């Protein structure tokens, strides 16, 4: 039990059950959090209409700011990634930025298109209240503006979640007056592809998005390719994966290297600096991008498997790059130091108002008056 | 410090010895080890090392799967929020003996995947202890808070790896990271056993000690070395002649500096517990709990229909296993001092399982197929 | 007028809903404890007129004027 | 408000509003009724942002006392305290020579003043309902 | 009798082949097509080196086109 709100496309908006519409702002709306007892909130910022960063609050005190080009603050410092904190884990995953909260229950990402989704829990069910509307199966009266009122217009009902703070205040939100050659749209309408998918979801409504995007085409083949990801998405959520689509007429989804965009990837990612745990990883599919089959990942990009570096102290070394000890030494093979043991001079240091160093190393004070046996 | 005649001998934890011309004569028996946490932020290695590594992901506490050999079991202490030791710590446990999970989390064990070898597996609840057997050898004793305990008898010699060493006598060499180099201090040291690679590895506090929520003040300060130096005041002199206090007094120094505790005073009772803990194994019981020195209580679970029958009281160290109809005989519980509250029952009339309530021994299972209660 | 809905129980802070506006509050309505204001501390205590400034910054839309009403 | 030990961290001020709004949780929801909790409140927030508490946690239940004090004074008598939330224990003054016979128990208020070999009569004791562990001989 | 897997990763210069160029190992020489009728059990034949192209492509005559047409 978990549902999924997305903000995708350039201007568009889906919810809880379905419900889906359009919407560009200026003032950072209140996309989820339950309105009796608040206790967190995820605010979407948005600027001239356009997506720009994404951001949580716990209660009064902690922020944390993640934007669209993978920069994450703190509200007024510049923390690096990943970043463990009180709850809330910033990590990577098959390329996109994952903010996972598990105590409270939500986990949000941002991809290289800059399209936010949220998943919350059954324990929301009939309680969150933002712009992603109200979480009951019910999927018709998800327009209740802040006062508790029902309405039809979508501005008028998103202009009453927008929140303002000090420096930043905002105005009222007036729709765009800018009216408009292939049908593609239709693909989701005749071939087999996604055929499976027709008894779960309808597909007009994206659609009718798709043909209110061939409105603007500013562009050859980008009227279409981001309305058709996020129907495999939301058909993938519903309980049955889509296998093998894009082999068609699709746009390519970006991440940066490797490109191997694939649907079902395990979200552990096997590397070279691991244990090679078995048996862990009981995380369902998850759309997103790696690199081929024979090559393993790197913190930056990923190497074929013969050139692991090894770490010591946090260094990192090319293989065969011995390092020397004072006593002895050995040479990095693949991520595996191999030493040869051979003992090496002590020393009995006798220092200080009475500060020992026996000739292993244990330190001590001693501080008695007499003659003593200092060695033999 | 004291004289001995001639011929008198004295036993020293686990092996016994005796003076020969001026010489103590004394037996081998490599015998149990424990590596513990002390605390919420240090470790306790097989061997007696102590060391500071404060991680908030999952980690490795004692495996047997890096050797020449078959591994068997495997046990990982990832833990919520503790990479500052507020209160609001949660700590958990995942045991992966053959098939199965334990998940030592907040109230009890789970069995999520059932064990083919039930032929050894006990649960145990005395005091305010819970002890699980495993094997043969492999045990492990837990709080219910924080400090997780475990304990290996002489066969895993030198045969296992983790953030508590390689159990074989020498402390110097027992802190090699996963790839078979010796690190120099413990927090790149303890970054090789996270299990997940994408952890944000903690960095390092460069400070030294009264940690920064300290030493701002030094009315707080002085303060907390004075409020827990009562481990050598006047309960503890017996212990300081076996065991030094040096070591748990720095655990008490920090985690109650680096602790907003409004409330809730457990962040404090828990180092002395530790201390006390130990001291019980060398045969130095202590008492040390006043009415306004962290108090505790047993009488609330009492019947409360009539209550009269006062069944519940707090003890020193209540000795730990006690038969029941749930284990009509002795088991190997390597703890025999379990600090909590105790039932005293008349030697008729012994204690049952889940009403918590001493009855005549009619109450126990009618048989013992496919191993079930059986009321 | 009887059709009027009676209010249940009052609610004290208003930006635990607008946790953005929240730093902007407390600093800004911090005058009235400060130097500026030091002559009237000891003719009418300042200490119901910062609740209701804090208040109303977070409560109300356009929070430039009412902090300087 | 928040005096210069909060406001500085507000991970510690943020720790205290919830570690001390129990006085509005589940038990004390009677006494709102009859008596508001909003100056209780003010007084738990002080005194602990100023209090550091190493080891001795009195200068925390107190206040929940003495709000409970007010409400028992209201006949709309509580019970608060747990084995995890400021806990009491009063056996230890039980007859140590044997302790088998618990003459003593903790009680909700416990009324006041009882007769004995000290003033064979009722007093004007205007408490009547003083919390505390208590002695229920037949 | 132990052919090699997942090499041409890491330094090969890519055996040339007109269309597809999906050389890969272990592909059963059935190669399934529309104009067929999906006829199974009798592909008994050991692995062979060649091309293909993708998986949701079907071959023709010349080269391969998507399932739907
Ligand atoms: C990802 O996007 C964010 C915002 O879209 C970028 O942050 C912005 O970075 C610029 C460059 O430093 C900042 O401008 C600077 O502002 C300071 C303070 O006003 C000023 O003193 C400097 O002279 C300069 O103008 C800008 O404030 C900042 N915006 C934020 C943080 O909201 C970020 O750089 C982008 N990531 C990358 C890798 O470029
Ligand atoms: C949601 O909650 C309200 C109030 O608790 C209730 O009236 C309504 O029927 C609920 N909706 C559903 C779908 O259960
Ligand atoms: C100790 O005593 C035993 C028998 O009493 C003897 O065999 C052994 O050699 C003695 N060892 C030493 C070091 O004296
Ligand atoms: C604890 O239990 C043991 C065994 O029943 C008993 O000898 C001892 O007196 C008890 N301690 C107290 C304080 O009652
Ligand atoms: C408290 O005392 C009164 C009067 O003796 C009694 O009726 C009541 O049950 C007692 N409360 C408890 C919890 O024992
Ligand atoms: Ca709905
Ligand atoms: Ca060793």
């Amino acid at each position: 039990s978990t549902a999924r709100c997305s903000l995708f496309g350039s201007d568009f908006v889906n919810t809880f059950d379905g419900s889906m519409y359009s919407f560009a702002g200026y003032c950072s709306y209140l996309l989820a959090g339950g309105c009796q007892k608040r206790s967190f909130s995820i605010i979407g910022d948005f600027q001239n209409g356009k997506r720009v960063s994404l951001s949580v609050y716990l209660g009064e005190f902690f922020d944390i700011h993640l934007f669209v080009n993978g920069t994450v603050t703190q509200g007024d410092q510049r923390v690096s990634m990943p970043y463990a904190s009180k709850g809330l884990y910033l990590e990577t995953e098959a390329g996109y930025y994952k903010l996972s909260g598990e105590a409270y229950g939500f986990v949000a990402r941002i991809d290289g298109s800059g399209n936010f989704q949220v998943l919350l829990s059954d324990r929301y069910f009939n309680k969150t209240c933002g712009l992603c509307g109200n979480f009951n199966i019910f999927a018709e009266d998800d327009f209740m503006t802040q006062e508790g009122t029902l309405t039809s217009d979508p501005y008028d009902f998103a202009n009453s979640w927008a929140l303002s703070s000090g420096e930043q205040w905002c105005e009222r939100a007036s729709p765009p007056s800018s009216s408009c050659l292939w049908e593609q749209c239709q693909l989701l309408k005749s071939t087999s592809v996604f055929a499976r998918c027709h008894p779960l979801v309808d597909p007009e409504p994206f659609v009718a998005l798709c043909e209110k995007t061939l409105c603007e085409c500013a562009g050859g083949l980008e009227c279409a390719c981001p309305a058709l990801l996020e129907y495999a998405r939301t058909c993938a959520q519903e309980g049955m994966v889509l296998y093998g689509w894009t082999d068609h007429s699709a746009c390519s989804p970006v991440c940066p290297a490797g490109m191997e965009y694939r649907q079902c990837v395990s979200p552990c990612a096997r590397t070279c600096q691991s244990l090679h745990i078995n048996e862990m990883c009981q995380e369902r599919c998850v759309d997103g991008c790696s690199c081929p089959e024979g090559q393993l990942l790197d913190e930056g990009l990923c190497v074929e498997s013969t050139e692991c570096p090894c770490v010591h102290s946090g260094k990192r070394y090319p293989p065969g790059t011995s390092l020397s000890r004072d006593c002895n030494t050995c040479i990095c093979r693949n991520s595996q130091w191999i030493c040869s043991n051979e003992e090496c001079p002590g020393e009995c240091l006798v220092t200080g108002q009475s500060h020992f160093k026996s000739f292993d190393n244990r330190y001590f004070t001693f501080s008695g008056i007499c003659q003593y046996l200092l060695a033999r | 410090g004291k004289e001995y005649a001639p011929g008198e001998t004295v036993k020293i934890g686990c092996n016994t010895c005796v003076c020969r011309d001026r010489k103590w004569n004394c037996t081998d028996h490599v015998c149990d080890a424990t590596c513990s946490t002390i605390g919420m932020a240090h470790y306790l290695t097989f061997d007696g090392l102590k060391y500071l590594f404060p991680g908030e992901c999952q980690y490795v506490l004692v495996q047997d799967y890096c050797g020449s050999n078959p591994g068997t079991f495997r046990i990982l202490v990832g833990n919520k929020g503790c990479s500052h030791p507020s209160v609001k710590c949660k700590k958990r446990v995942t045991i992966l003996v053959e098939g199965g999970e334990i998940e030592l989390f907040d109230g009890e064990v789970n069995v999520k995947r059932p064990m083919k070898d039930e032929t050894h597996f006990e649960v145990v609840e005395s005091g305010r202890y819970i002890i699980l057997l495993l094997g043969k050898a492999l045990s492990v004793v837990w709080d219910r808070h924080l400090s997780i305990s475990v304990v290996l008898k002489q066969t895993y010699q030198e045969k296992v790896c983790g953030l508590c060493g390689n159990f074989d006598g020498i402390q110097n060499n027992d802190l090699t990271s996963s790839n078979l180099q010796v690190e120099e201090d413990p927090v790149d040291f303890g970054n090789s056993w996270k299990v997940s690679s994408q952890c944000a590895d903690t960095r390092k506090v460069p400070l030294d000690s009264s940690p920064a929520t300290c030493h701002n003040n030094i009315m707080k300060q002085t303060m907390v070395d004075s409020s827990c130096r009562i481990l050598t005041s006047d309960v503890f002199q017996d212990c300081n002649k076996l065991v030094d206090p040096e070591p748990y007094l720095d655990v008490c120094i920090y985690d109650t500096c680096s602790c907003e505790s409004i409330g809730d005073c457990a962040c404090f009772c828990d180092t002395i517990a530790a201390y006390a803990h130990v001291c019980a194994q060398h045969g130095k019981v202590v008492t040390w709990r006043t009415a306004t020195l962290c108090p505790q209580s047993c009488e609330e679970r009492n019947l409360r229909e009539n209550g009269y029958e006062c069944e519940w009281r707090y003890n020193s160290c209540a000795p730990a296993c006690q038969v029941t109809c749930q284990h009509p005989e002795p088991l190997a519980c390597p703890v025999q001092c379990v600090e909590g509250c105790h039932a005293h029952c008349p030697p008729g009339k012994i204690l049952d399982e889940l009403l918590q309530t001493c009855v005549d021994p009619e109450d126990c299972p009618v048989c013992e197929v496919a191993g079930r209660r059986f009321a | 007028h009887g059709d009027c809905q009676d209010l249940q129980k009052q609610h004290s802070d208003p930006c635990a809903l607008n946790p953005r506006m929240t730093r902007f509050s407390e600093e800004a309505c911090a005058v009235l404890t400060s130097p500026t204001f030091e002559a009237c501390h000891r003719a009418v205590s300042p200490l119901p007129y910062l609740r209701n400034c804090r208040y109303d910054v977070c409560s109300c839309s356009d929070g430039r004027e009412c902090l300087c009403g």
